[PDB]
């Protein structure tokens, strides 16, 4: 029953291959796991040094020939579509509910009862997922409550000397662009500046936009308070014919002719600039002008910005130009004669940052920005890659949070807590069948993985830590009260996950477990390898 | 037939904590760690290094070398990545980051083979890391007051030139810290506008004589040619000097303009017509008191000639770099076109000349008292090639130590040769004890790491370690009747090299360390191991 | 770290090979437990052929490297001397004991609170040992209920056809030796006698004894009812003169001159042994005369006895004859002239079969024998050792039971029990500790191993039955009464143990329970195999 150049594993071979593939990669994410875990790098053939515990990050720089990391993969991708972290902790899930799986295969379970005990505890799931669940309140004075779900997302990503830097401006990051209603929030409306040059210690966060070039003069005021923001689609730099020529003058009488014909269209638009600083702020006090100009500046205009002490900028970037329209309020204005006050925005305190090899502007303290700037510092490039990482999955993780009304604590407490009433679940209603408890046990086993794991990468014992748990539930399963338990990994002993406040997004773990169910059955699901196509 | 577990992904290399792989690699890092043993000190060497085009570079500098050197190991890539974090920010203290994080390495070594978790390893050094930082502010005994006086210079510039080449720092401290007071202003109590910067000092070499014999100029120094029958301008006061980028040569057509000539008639006419038309550009030039040409590009026959009768001094610089240095100094700027000498945009020189130093006629620019120049060069001498272009990557080291004389704690400064790193290790085991819980561990151990520096200096002395290293832990701990502590605080480590017996104490040589640049090593090389203890794994692909 | 002509295993791996190669050895004895089970047959390769299902008889057979089998064969040892069936269930219950601690050691568990997690569920199963066991009456008549107790050790050694001829045999066996008190009861009574060339359907039971050389001789009388036994010490065979001499004839007429006056030594005797033959019931019906005589014969006397229709045997072991003069009560003669009719014993009918290569005299039918043989024929030689390694099986399993008066239902009815109480009392106490959980649970379910064994070499479903007796367990605690559950092994459904027959000792299983949790712990308790002395 074979042809040549042909490899096929039958009968229970393939079923042992792939779970034992899938408990080599199990273990690249164990340790790679909570705010404990491990920090691990990769470097596929660029040379670029890379730090990140998100578990779709690492399977995406590594090209790896086993197909049950395939299927693996595909799952990552689509946790990150919907809910946009927790990748980790679904491989965690999918590779020790194989392992529990596997000791009942060998025992004669056939893997389609298996598959049917984890979708009845998957329906079971659901009903304890909506008791457990804790809703919280729409109100906007919850900022020290996204303070906690804030630190949750940053110790796993970070060395946990990151997070008290970017609480604050990740809190404040998505509150400001977020107003106070029902409606929606909008990620991209936030942007992401990257420099390599200060500490990451030393990150800021920024209210409003910054830009890249700016204009270049000794004379330019360092800082401008309270400044008007006008928008500039003319060019006030010299130009030249279209094909290539010179001015070329012999005597003073031919300097005058021939560059008056190049500042010709710059000392008209320049003259009438100068003009609405004399209307308009000219007496008064604490108030000020800066120009756009997405076109360049000839050195003669900033002779004359530097007499008026106005900011001068130049090759501006078009994207921005978009956003300033939002954050200043100003029109862009494509011709000067049609140049009104009404076209000119209002602004805060503006101040250029000094540094050789690039300059910042800060559009900062606006009435109205609607738009949010997260400024990421960093000494090194993995440095840079790795707070990254954890900014694009803070944002996304609070963002879960005000959308869904619906909150979980963490630390364990949604884990063993289904582990132990799934188990409990069944003894006593006796409801799903009597063959089949051995596939939902199997399910109940498995979701205990996740908190061994958490004290695993601390060293602690996860027997110890378990029956610490279990003695504390049990004195909340005797008194008639609501009271929740979970592990903590600082000091050993368990804990109050609502006051130490370890939270976990609703939308992540409701997906988590449908996710890791059918991707962990379909790898059950399989007799043979088939090797054809060649 | 024997098959292999644990790879599940291709035929790469796959580097995992369950064989020991962090130790392989700190042992990878202690190959490279011995490498940096033998250079920081007054004992270590420069590395001979041959590049893959044939050209050797000489340095003693160990960060200079790691960019010289081929890694392979990604992990020794995160050290380099922070060496060169300490040579951008500071510009010193490159060999204290790098042998420190190597050694924090090694006393892990004891820890993870004791089975104490790599978490509450890397905890433990944070929490160590915070009870540093605040032992530092304490242990400052000194202070630089920023008198930017030449005396008060030699005493910050002589431990940075020490331990880098020996025997020299009296010679070299006047040489640097002659320039610095050229380019700095008079300025007290003032930090908003800095003023030194990095590029201020140039550091040119010219073969013969000795390091006694050099001199010190207050501008830059050029080593070429005037290029003309003028060999140098007149003593008098504020000469105006112009930079062209257009070359010297009649006015053409920015399009094209190739010369060619159909027949004898227009080999007349253009003949003359370069003639009349150069010696007309460079009239007007003179009559407007320009002594001094600056031309970026080439330089036509006619136009040589030309300013030969004018007296005009013939200067190309090909170099932008040293054209924006040429800016600070008279102000004058390059002009895009020829023939018109704006004197808005000309600058003043006080004396410019050409004079014999080093066995060679060489054409300077300098000043005297207007016109304050930001920038200065510094002449070498030496009968040694490889020890003269070692002098220069040391005084760009000190280059780097005044620019740490800023707002950032410039002035403060704490006691070296070896004084620092072991009174750490009494303060910090003093909140080992304090610390309760498993951080003991690594609280302890990271004192402990601090012990390299003082053996170093020891072993490569030639000192016993089993001698000197107890007199230094009895040096720094002592018992006084009383609750003061008192008598010798300067006990430091004693390289020797003649004869003593025990140590001896720093106020004698007045050997410093800047807070700055201590502070920051520490906070890097702490990070720099954090990154490693934190790696459990790594996934390499072949090229 | 090492040493010449040594090799050591470091880590857990000492442990984990002990524990593989203890899995190795019971995969072998997991085929053969149980009446279902199969019949091993084993070659020293020197030409011998055993056929046994005995657990301790393979073992000593065989030969293994493996130290941990060498403890479970020394194990098996006391088992034999103890409780002499059910070596080959000890076993099963030490290596599933194994290899479900090894789930728990690979977790890192440490192997202390494994072995202490096994002693304390040890002394918690026999105090439910003493609360499940049935008190069974002294009293004689339960030959009824001792017929099931037969088939239990019957059906398990042989292919259940020759069961029921060897359940009145075996029963009776016992029964007939011991007379009814207290007291105690003796197997060395009852002889174990083979012959070969017949069907092993063939087999009855003998109440007498069974001896070796029978008479030859064409008028011996085949079948003698009510005939009186006599132990004959004298050599009746060619005797010479009591001083040395020699025999001197010219003639062979001469010779037989000399010959005959050493002759009528022997023919004096032959005399006197007729004349108690007439002085005692000699021409009375229903009466016989039968001459032992330990002693050889000559061909003289065969025809002497033959004409008075005496039964002569000659040459008979001197072991067998001590049984005789229990049996038949006559003492030993030494002499015969000393021979009186006070010596003479008695005994019913005894018939010889005649085979022309062995014939057997019978002696049965005796007023108190106080002894039994149990006679094994069969054709080859592996049914003579299969059929004998049942009865001293079958005769020490019940001997168990009239000597102890607790019995215990067998069929995995105290096995499913006990797992099923362990499992909820220990989560009702909660007095041993949090992480001894773990070894109380790895307990319970390697008590599962043997009905789980039973049926599978049935070919049902070791899933099914285990729903269905649980299910049936947990319906009779909700009814409210005492009924007992086990495994039918021919239908594949439960059953009752007691209406179907199947029981086991108290003895047998109290040092079952003891013996495999000592011997297990201790191999749990290996930290290292060292090798030395070489």
């Amino acid at each position: 029953l074979l042809n040549p150049k042909a490899e096929s594993l039958r009968r229970d071979a393939a079923l042992k291959v792939n779970v034992t593939s899938a408990e080599g990669l199990q273990s690249v994410l164990e340790t790679n796991l909570g705010p404990k875990g491990t920090l691990k790098m990769l470097v596929d053939g660029a040379g670029n040094i890379k730090l990140t515990k998100d578990g779709k990050v690492l399977l995406t720089e590594m090209q790896i020939q086993s197909p049950t990391a395939v299927l693996i993969a595909r799952a990552a991708a689509a946790q990150d579509e919907i809910t946009g972290d927790g990748t980790t902790t679904v491989v965690c899930l999918v590779g020790e509910l194989l392992r529990q799986a596997h000791r009942f295969i060998q025992e004669g379970v056939h893997p389609r009862i298996i598959t049917d005990g984890f979708e009845i505890a998957r329906k079971e799931s659901m009903k304890f997922l909506d008791e457990f669940k804790i809703s919280k309140t729409n109100l906007s004075n919850d900022r020290e409550f996204l303070l906690q779900v804030a630190r949750s997302s940053l110790l796993t990503k970070v060395d946990a000397d990151l997070t008290e830097v970017l609480t604050p401006i990740v809190t404040d990051a998505v509150l400001s662009v977020y107003d106070a209603q029902a409606d929606n929030l909008d990620l991209h409306m936030v942007e992401i500046m990257q420099m390599q040059h200060l500490s990451p210690k030393d990150t800021t966060f920024i209210k409003g936009l910054v830009l890249d070039h700016g204009g270049r003069h000794p004379d330019m005021p360092t800082r401008v308070k309270n400044a008007y923001v006008l928008i500039l689609n003319v060019s006030l730099e010299y130009e030249k014919t279209e094909v290539n020529s010179g001015f070329f003058y012999s005597s003073a009488d031919q300097r005058d002719k021939l560059a008056a014909s190049e500042r010709k269209f710059v000392d008209a638009k320049l003259k009438k600039i100068i003009d609405l600083k004399n209307e308009v702020c000219g007496m008064d006090p604490d108030k000020g002008f800066v120009i756009i100009n997405q076109k360049g500046i000839d050195p003669m205009s900033l002779d004359v910005f530097a007499k008026h002490n106005i900011l001068a900028l130049r090759r501006a970037k078009r994207r921005n130009m978009e956003r300033l329209q939002l954050v200043t309020g100003g029109e862009a204005q494509n011709s000067v004669e049609d140049l009104s006050p009404q076209i000119l925005g209002f602004s805060g305190l503006v101040y250029q940052e000094t540094i050789g090899e690039e300059k910042f502007t800060y559009v900062t303290e606006n009435t109205d920005p609607k738009s949010c700037t997260i400024l990421i510092k960093g000494s090194t490039h993995y440095a840079l890659a790795q707070t990254k990482d954890a900014v694009r999955d803070g944002l996304r993780a609070v963002a879960n949070v005000l959308k869904d009304k619906n909150i979980i604590p963490g630390a364990g407490a949604f884990y063993i807590a289904l582990s132990r009433y799934l188990r409990s679940a069944n003894m006593n209603k006796l409801g799903a069948k009597g063959k089949t408890k051995t596939g939902i046990e199997a399910f109940a086993e498995a979701l205990l993985v996740i908190p061994k794991t958490l004290v695993k990468n601390s060293g602690f014992d996860p027997l110890d830590v378990l029956a610490m748990v279990e003695d504390e539930l049990d004195d909340a399963q005797d008194s008639d009260e609501t009271r929740y338990v979970g592990v903590d990994l600082n000091i050993g002993d368990s804990c109050d996950p609502t006051i130490e406040g370890i939270w976990d997004s609703y939308r992540v773990l409701r997906n988590a477990i449908t996710g890791a169910t059918g991707i962990a059955s379909n790898l059950l699901l399989c007799d043979e390898l088939l090797r054809a196509g060649r | 037939q024997n098959p292999n577990a644990g790879l599940f992904k291709q035929g790469y290399n796959s580097y995992s904590n369950a064989d020991g792989q962090i130790i392989k690699s700190i042992a990878a890092i202690r190959e490279l760690h011995q490498m940096c043993l033998t250079s920081m000190g007054p004992c270590g060497r420069n590395k001979i290094i041959v590049n893959h085009l044939g050209k050797i570079i000489i340095t003693n500098d160990a960060a200079t070398m790691l960019r010289e050197l081929d890694i392979v190991h990604p992990a020794v890539k995160v050290l380099v990545m922070a060496t060169e974090q300490q040579k951008i920010d500071m510009g010193d203290g490159t060999n204290l980051v790098m042998i420190l994080a190597g050694e924090l390495l090694n006393v892990s070594e004891k820890l993870i083979s004791m089975g104490l978790s790599a978490v509450e390893i890397i905890q433990g050094y944070n929490m160590a890391r915070k009870f540093t930082l605040k032992e530092l502010d304490e242990m400052v005994v000194g202070e630089i007051t920023d008198k930017n006086d030449k005396n008060e210079l030699l005493k910050m510039i002589k431990p940075v030139i020490s331990s880098k080449k020996y025997g020299s720092e009296d010679i070299l401290s006047e040489l640097v810290s002659e320039a610095v007071s050229h380019v700095l202003p008079v300025a007290q109590q003032a930090g908003e506008i800095p003023y030194f910067n990095v590029d201020s000092i140039r550091v040119v070499k010219i073969m013969g004589g000795s390091l006694s014999n050099s001199t010190v100029i207050k501008g830059m120094v050029f080593n070429r040619e005037p290029e003309g029958h003028v060999k140098s301008l007149s003593e008098d006061k504020k000469h105006k000097v112009a930079v062209f980028t257009c070359p010297l040569d009649i006015a053409n057509t920015e399009t094209k303009g190739t010369v060619l000539l159909h027949n004898a008639q227009e080999m007349l006419d253009f003949s003359k017509g370069e003639e009349k038309q150069i010696d007309a550009m460079m009239k007007e030039i003179a009559d407007m008191g320009v002594e001094c040409i600056v031309a970026g590009a080439g330089v036509g026959e006619l136009a040589l000639h030309y300013l030969n009768r004018y007296g005009i001094l013939v200067l190309k610089v090909p170099s932008k770099f040293e054209l924006r240095r040429l800016c600070r100094v008279c102000g004058a700027t390059p002009l895009p076109r020829l023939g018109a000498p704006t004197p808005e945009e000309l600058g003043l020189v006080e004396t410019v000349k050409t004079m014999e130093i080093g066995g060679d006629r060489v054409t300077v620019f300098k000043q005297e008292q207007g016109e304050i120049s930001r920038t200065s060069t510094i002449i070498l001498r030496g009968a040694t090639q490889n020890n003269l272009d070692d002098i220069e990557r040391a005084i760009d080291d000190g280059v780097a130590a005044v620019k740490g004389l800023m707002k950032p704690s410039g002035g403060k400064l704490l006691p070296g040769a070896g004084a620092t790193e072991i009174e750490l290790i009494s303060r910090i085991t003093k909140y080992g004890e304090r610390t309760p819980g498993l951080l003991q561990l690594a609280i302890k151990q990271f004192a402990v790491a601090f012990e390299v520096v003082p053996r170093t200096l020891a072993e490569t002395a030639g000192l016993d370690v089993n001698e000197v290293l107890p007199n230094l832990y009895a040096a720094h701990n002592v018992t006084e009747p009383g609750a003061v502590k008192t008598d010798h605080l300067y006990k430091g480590v004693d390289i020797d090299g003649e004869s003593d017996e025990g140590v001896k104490d720093i106020r004698e040589e007045n050997i410093y360390d800047m807070l700055a640049t201590k502070k920051f090593a520490i906070n890097v090389a702490t990070e720099a191991a954090t990154t490693v203890l934190s790696i459990d794994q790594i996934i390499m692909a072949k090229k």
